[PDB]
């Protein structure tokens, strides 16, 4: 600008991030206690335990 | 009777150990399309080391398996290594030998005994390598199949499992002779 002489931007932007597509990922073992949280399970455990 | 249990027991031991091996050796477990066939690719016929191009410019061609997310690593090297159908032969192997041994020293029971055992271990190991053969298979290019060597696994850990039950039975029988003689003695 101190150079030439400039419009008012015709298009405005920013930096931004670039990632890849989230994929299906290929199931884990252990996938089958996905439906249910962790401490669901423990608790599940114990309340065996204690029953 | 005894004699002819023990009979079928060791040639289900050889068998199995014979159809063990020759899955193992033989590369005919999966037949697919692959992209490295020199032309989704080209029809291929595989196993658990090497795999073989047919129908294709280059056929009869056969290359080393290239393999290769800890768990997905640990998956890796067990394929690779196949340590789970060579244990489930060489289990059979010593159960057989275990057998003949028991078709000597006929005093000591526990030797049909350990026989079983591996027998059964064997079964389970093969077990063990077929899931993880399949799931390292997938990933994430159709209409795949399996070949007769896939199969030769699966009649091995069949007969595996029912000469384990031949040979626990035949300890069973051996046992309650023995003891029913020396307590009515």
């Amino acid at each position: 600008e101190e150079v030439i002489d400039f419009s008012k931007p015709f298009m405005s932007l920013g930096i931004s991030i670039m990632i890849k597509k989230p994929q299906k990922s290929k199931p884990g073992v252990f996938s089958f206690l996905d439906p249910l949280a962790y401490e669901i399970w423990m608790c599940i455990v114990f309340a065996y335990i204690g029953v | 009777e005894k004699g002819v249990q023990v009979l079928l027991t060791t040639i289900g031991a050889f068998a199995a150990f014979g159809l063990m091996t020759i899955a193992i050796s033989t590369d005919y477990w999966l037949y697919t399309r692959a992209l490295i066939c020199n032309t989704p690719g080209g029809l291929t016929h595989s196993g658990l080391w090497r795999i073989c191009c047919l129908e294709g410019l280059k056929r009869g061609v056969c290359v080393k398996i290239n393999h290769f997310d800890s768990a997905e690593y640990l998956l890796r090297v067990v394929r690779a290594s196949s340590i789970f159908p060579i244990l489930s032969a060489i289990l059979l192997l010593l159960g057989g030998v275990c057998v003949a041994a028991s078709r000597v020293y006929k005093s000591k029971r526990n030797i049909i005994l350990g026989a079983g055992i591996l027998f059964v271990a064997a079964g389970l190991s093969n077990i063990i390598g077929v899931i993880v053969y399949i799931s390292a298979n997938a990933g994430e290019k159709n209409h795949y199949s399996y070949g007769w060597s896939f199969y030769f696994g699966g009649l091995s850990f069949i007969l595996a499992e029912v000469i384990g039950v031949l040979a626990v039975n035949i300890y069973i029988e051996r046992s309650r002779e023995a003891h029913c003689q020396s307590r009515s003695d």
